[PDB]
């Protein structure tokens, strides 16, 4: 596989939404770690798809709602940033607001 | 596409060109395999290989580097040397040299 | 006796006049000569040729190598030829034909006892490469770089502090005391650049005394006419390198008025298209200059669909500007122009950028200085075929033109060539094994200083270091005292002279740096281009004599979705 | 010009008059004073304040600043005000105004090409945290401690061993000479205890003379009345900190006893409520004592819903208890009492208690001492009120009165605050900067000694440091010999004269502690109460001038909940 | 008092007469003797006994230990017995009883104030393993053996270079030197051998005289008569051992010929049974002679039914070797034989093989070599029952048989025997603490020089050290300084006179190699017989006197599956 | 649980399995590192099966074949190689050309 160190770190945020997707199943409200997460794989696997960056940066708004996080979170979460390998190369995604 | 692939160009490499060479007939008479390398100085082999070991002196398998000739127990065979070149000096091996020539 | 040549290319590498394919671009290489002597190839193994009075001879250790790589197929910007790399003394000893003198012919490269052995039988190795954009925010980025065949590393900051989030910066003696002493836990090569904005000669001579190889001028810092003045006047009586990032608010004057600053005086302009930094919309003018030593940063490279969309927030963070503020948004996209960003790949292909660097984590991939040099090269041939220096059916030209961008370039450029760069004999052996089909994406091997400091390793438990899972580990080479012994730390001559490493017990070997003032734009090997450029201060069309240079943005890339897990 | 108080807000921060709510609690601070000039506060970034000529100026490194930290509100127990903080060779320069004297007004912190500039707008500095009582069970913890904002960590222990499970004692000068040298290699101050219950004076002065900066005395290894002063007379003769963990199990006697064998000589009660381990049930009534310094660990901080049902189990394992032996679990429940677990939070915020500490994995955890203190905080103002100190609509004096707890508290109880526990100039700079929505909880960044050690970072590939995913790593401070010159290790005053240091070769920067025989109850920093209490030997009740003390537990808690993925 | 024998062991762990399954194997142990006074046992504890005045004494470090494991149930190659174990300055103090001799009866073992404890009642404690068949092809592998119980690796390499990934040889004076100073960044007693494959002297000395404490014949670098000759001429000059992996091919001479050029001089022979390489078929045979130290590689130990089908590309890979080369594929199927696989556990289970290595990743697994071994005495006493040597109704004697393979035999063999290698007073402190249902698999504790390296440990931030996720951990001894100090380079007593270990500056603890040319398999503890062996040439079959040796694969193995989560 | 070195480097594994084992199923062709972690984690589940060494080595060529995966990745693994504890220990699996 010859994982770099920047491979093996986006191991820890697919991990770390799992446990999210888990929760939300549930039927919880999820708190300021588990949004993260799970809007930041989202547009991992956005970009694997190939979709583009502009259509990311729109679909990530849409994941969870006020009334799926806990009190406090849309407001502890400004934006969220990830990189991925799109088609074309690594890419920044910035998703202002994404919770509301 | 295949990523790294390689685009030999057809044709065929003379190796070891412009060097004395001999053909000798061993034959392995121990009930054991023996194997021998490309560059192990012939004359010096395992003592069950019967040949004519003053034919063989200075000499190596004419063979591409780092392949080797596989004798069975009882087989006999005729392969080509090539002559050893450098300082032609020999040391190692079962230790009958050790010194040039 | 006779053996077929794809036989041969399966046991030791391609020769004379065989093509291979870099990973999964369009760009093929030639291999333009082989400096073996065909049966006396040199192979390890059991029962190959590398034994005891075959392949190895009777020599003391002083009279043989102490590591040699087999078979290898050398990319630099010299020449892409197969040949014998013989590593002494954790220098590179000589390239040529390795074997015993004893019975083998044509031997320059003696193997003994105290040789060890790197096969590198269908193999491509190439020098270390040199990143002159770091933004120390983390320790971490060593390892990225490492990995991707990085090892060099030139820049400032102490950590993830403000300044140095917008500024290669390490900032006063102190700071840069701290700075040299954390360097030595670093397994790359490292020097370090000061805080050159300041119109006080003194506190830039206390910096450079204190050990920084060279001075960032930034506009976040204040790029005026005075500081640059100032920080080249020192430049030139210190023999220490100068990088510029210009005013691109046009402030204190246009880009006309800091080429004027200048005066002729050597210096190194860093992102020189401008999304980086510079003024607003021309900083990509000064490429014509025969004093300006030209680089790009890696996002721009190459221009693709989601560039542009990417840049603004990446921008606003980069320099802690305010969205909200309409004066902060108004600068930041005067700096992103599609026409400029289109025109550096082909100016790049033309030779007339001379560097590619990162400018890590402050709107730049530090893993992806290599990478994305070799995706501008494979979309250059692509939209614009060969180049009129090409000869036969290869791309071995443009490929010696691209590589020197990260090698031999970036090392001229700051006075450490003398030690790094390129693959020839009395420089350090930094040196990097790939595999055809990962080439410029996951190295096979990363050899700093004679010892292998990082590598893929699978199963620690496993009966071989083969199976799964395979992932990037420090050898032997990144630990404690041996890793002291295989980097350097580069220093100015006045801290040299001062006993800086004495005084701060640094343990690395020590280089010290020379030759940043002589050094210009004729000076880059294959990019040293000096066109007549022009950029239209309504429209931003680039054009070079009146000719509007241009290139599309791709879609898909090579190096790209086909080797990373995410 | 003029411009509105929020827009002023959210460009530099909260100044006089404005709130701010502590993370998601119910405790809110107001602004004191603001030591700035309106109109000339500095600011880093593109085209901002801090550049060449304007808010930086020409000034020698000698006569500037070499970190400042822009537009902080600092929280310390002499004030909650806004003002920039100078740094200095790893040292509390100034808390003023930062800038250039040369064109703005009163500038107390001069800014210079010297000075590193790290952007405080918004946030909340404090002094490092200081926890007294840690177990070296494994070195991990340091950086767990690290992370939550601990910059001094003050036990005993050799690793994971029954001893150190159970005691915070580094037995003998051959471990403590191991744990010193190993000290090296962590981020944070570090100070040992040594094993204090012998009743043959010098076994305790080697142990002093070898560089333990105190004495353990804990009931595993026999709180009897003759160890216990035994081990105060030597820390009275080499100016050392006694800790006690008394005799649950009133075997040598009752706490009167005790009391009696202490004879008015200074020593730090640990765990002062009893389930850490103390004469049952009435250990408590050592906090109306004035040579008694008190803290608490924080398992039962605060009274909650579930305190009672986790702890047996914690204090059988932590012990090495036998739930078989009748005796053995009928100790450990005499140790848990609901009467005096619910007294403790009321007794901390009136004063009665005045530190809080872990007990480091042997009934504490490592992690949590500042946010279970403000957790505390939260549910007395929840269930008391406001404090009769209040002055103002705010919740300003309750909060010094418990940060003092985990800082400077801490520090004076164990004689190094002559060079830690607050933000005063001249002492160390070891600083925690937060975010007010994490503030206790998680960090924005941790600084030691003048330089950023630890702090949340992002992608490391990335063009910014702020992609996903972030999380704490280890940064240039916390490096090999940069590490070294940003931490202490303490000594006692023999122990330095005796020169451990050179002997055993200790590579980091050296302190020496004094003044732990002087210091008394009357001394704690807004928590110097020495009520009349009593305990009820057969109900447990605690009383303070006869009326009852207690609290309700809680079912939910503020930093909790929201901010962790497990 | 009185107190039944069951309720005895739960308190203080088995005594004599009592039995333990060794894991989840079919082997079992007796106490065969208790060294304690009955109703005097020490325990620590909260009320227990090492308290002042108690279990505890009032002498100076001086005159007590430093730490001592109580209760613990030693497993060596001298005995199986009860007893407390004194460690004093990293070193074996004394195994007998251990308490405060004022109030306690024959203590042999005092305990004071300068005493750390760690609880053995319950657990077996052994001496660490030494592996001497180690290549260095990554550092991690350090780490994977210390967690296996394994604290001392003697072998050769480079990093991931072709040469070390098919032999344990470290080249040359450089790269001997430069894994000299890595070594004191791990955490495991280090010996490394040189190439001794050269028939010029001159080029061995340099080699030894650099460092290294013994020297590597391998087939790869050419197992010649002249070589072996030469290498053996020169240890018996430099009191140096010799290992040796010989001429597979049969291209110099069979095995006769071999044991002719060693001419009744000691060696060491690696993995004797054949498939890591050897004469075929006949290397075996060599376990005949007195001057032969014979060892085995563990992937053949012990025979199961999936040994064969895993053998042949495992062989390919750490050979360099050409499946699509005929005579390549032709050798590796000649080394891999059921005949002699099935033989070599039975001639361990007889005493005839005398050591147990790994060949770490060149065909072997670092991490199993204690695990195989146990391994085989289970499927030994399985398939042949009681060794003759058995003395009543346990396993005793063949668990002293086998746990010899791995710790004194491999150090008498190299010359080291005189540091490490057994529980005997004056030799280094290297211990691992077992739970016996563990036993073999993953130990309790792994103590280095005295202090405990790494351990399984739980939540960093919980309240106890138990809760889960627990992991191996490093701890206190493995961290910098304290490391140097509890670990051993070994030199040759050449590299020793010339000031080795002051011209490289090595910072751990030196020991010398010693007596590695007068062993001989008489002085192999428990492992001395020398079979008149046999083998057939055509039908591979092992006979001694005649009698057909073999043995039957496993399908299922203890220590396997229900241990590992992968 | 007491996790060995090994036994968290294998978690790494199992983990690279998932991402890819998500993305096989929403019908993207796998990549280089994603097809190794596939293949690699279904052999280490055969041997905590109980499945021989023998079975494995064939199993394995069947899990991706040349239209499940992107074009060049069969020719980039010509052998995969893991190990895993088998009832009778641990076991090297090697599966040549897995993909065809
Ligand atoms: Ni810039
Ligand atoms: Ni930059
Ligand atoms: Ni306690
Ligand atoms: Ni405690
Ligand atoms: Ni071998
Ligand atoms: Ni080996």
């Amino acid at each position: 596989m010859e994982l770099t160190p920047r491979e093996k770190d986006k191991l820890l945020l697919f991990t770390a939404a799992l446990v999210a997707e888990r929760r939300l199943a549930r039927g919880l409200k999820l708190n300021y770690p588990e949004s993260v997460a799970l809007i930041s794989a989202f547009i991992m696997e956005g970009a694997r798809d190939g979709k583009s960056v502009a259509s990311l940066m729109e679909e990530g708004r849409h994941v969870l709602t006020r009334e799926q996080v806990m009190e406090g979170v849309p407001e502890m979460i400004p934006d969220i940033q990830v990189e991925a390998t799109f088609p074309d190369g690594s890419k920044l995604v910035t998703v202002h607001n994404p919770i509301i | 596409m295949i990523p790294g692939e390689y685009h030999v160009k057809p044709g065929q490499i003379a190796l070891n060109t412009g060097r004395a060479t001999c053909r000798v007939v061993v034959e392995n008479h121990g009930d054991r395999p023996i194997q021998v390398g490309s560059h192990y100085h012939f004359a010096e082999v395992n003592p069950a290989l019967k040949f004519d070991r003053q034919q063989a002196a200075g000499y190596r398998l004419n063979i591409p580097a780092g392949t080797a000739v596989r004798f069975e127990p009882g087989q006999k065979r005729e392969v080509e040397l090539v002559a050893f070149a450098g300082h032609r000096a020999v040391f190692g091996f079962r230790g009958e040299v050790m010194g040039p020539l | 006796s006779n053996i077929s040549r794809q036989a041969y290319a399966d046991m030791f590498g391609p020769t004379v006049g065989d093509k291979v394919r870099l990973a999964d671009t369009e760009l093929w290489i030639e291999v333009e000569d082989d400096l073996t002597t065909y049966g006396e190839e040199v192979k390890f193994g059991g029962g190959k040729v590398i034994r005891d009075g075959m392949g190895q001879g009777q020599m003391l250790a002083a009279d043989c190598v102490d590591l040699v790589l087999t078979n290898a197929l050398i990319v630099d910007h010299w020449g892409i030829v197969k040949a014998d790399i013989g590593v002494k003394d954790g220098r590179i000893f000589a390239i040529g034909k390795a074997g015993n003198p004893d019975i083998q012919p044509n031997v320059t490269i003696p193997i003994g006892a105290a040789t060890e052995v790197i096969a590198a039988e269908g193999k491509i190795v190439t020098a270390g490469g040199i990143d002159t954009h770091i933004h120390w925010i983390c320790p971490q980025q060593a390892e990225e770089a490492l990995v991707s065949g990085v090892t060099t590393m030139v820049g400032g900051g102490t950590g993830p502090a403000a300044g140095t989030h917008a500024t290669t910066c390490t900032p006063g003696p102190w700071y840069i005391s701290r700075m040299l002493q954390a360097a030595d836990s670093l397994p790359v090569n490292i020097g370090l650049l000061g805080k050159g904005n300041v119109s006080q000669p003194d506190a830039l001579r206390e910096q450079v005394a204190a050990g920084v190889i060279g001075l960032k001028i930034h506009e976040d810092w204040g790029a005026t006419p005075a500081a640059i003045d100032c920080a080249l006047t020192v430049a030139d009586e210190m023999d220490i390198q100068v990088a510029l990032h210009s005013d691109t608010l046009n402030e204190s004057g246009f880009v006309e008025d800091t080429l004027a600053a200048i005066g002729g005086r050597t210096i190194h302009t860093f992102h020189t298209e401008g999304a980086g930094g510079g003024h607003a919309p021309d900083i990509i003018t000064a490429c014509a200059h025969p004093n300006i030593l030209p680089s790009s940063t890696n996002p721009t490279l190459p221009y693709t669909l989601n560039t542009i969309d990417e840049h603004l927030d990446m921008l606003m963070v980069a320099h802690h500007l305010d969205p909200d503020i309409a004066e902060d948004v108004a600068f930041a996209e005067s700096r992103i122009r599609r026409e400029t960003i289109a025109a550096e790949d082909v100016l790049h292909d033309l030779g007339a950028f001379s560097l590619t660097s990162s400018d890590s984590q402050a709107m730049g991939r530090v893993g992806e200085v290599i990478l994305r040099t070799w995706q501008v090269a494979h979309r250059m041939k692509v939209q614009r075929g060969a180049l009129a220096e090409e000869t036969g059916d290869n791309d071995n030209f443009r490929v010696k033109r691209y590589i020197a961008k990260y090698t031999i370039n970036p090392a001229l450029t700051h006075g450490i060539a003398h030690e790094v760069g390129s693959i020839e004999v009395g420089k350090l052996a930094d040196l990097v094994v790939w595999s055809p089909a990962f080439f410029g994406v996951k190295p096979a091997t990363v050899i700093k200083g004679g010892m292998i400091a990082i590598a893929p390793m699978g199963d620690i438990n496993a009966s071989i270091p083969t199976p799964q899972p395979v992932h990037y580990r420090p050898m032997f080479g990144a630990l404690g005292s041996a890793r002291h012994h295989c980097r350097l730390t580069f220093l100015s001559q006045a801290a040299a002279a001062n006993g800086v490493a004495e005084r701060l017990n640094l343990r690395s070997a020590i280089a010290v740096v020379k030759g940043c003032r002589t050094v210009q734009k004729a000076d880059m090997v294959h990019n040293s281009l000096q066109p007549n450029i022009t950029v239209d201060a309504q429209t931003y069309e680039v054009r070079v004599d009146g000719e509007l240079i241009t290139s599309e943005p791709a879609d898909v890339l090579p190096m790209a979705q086909r080797y990373f897990l995410f």
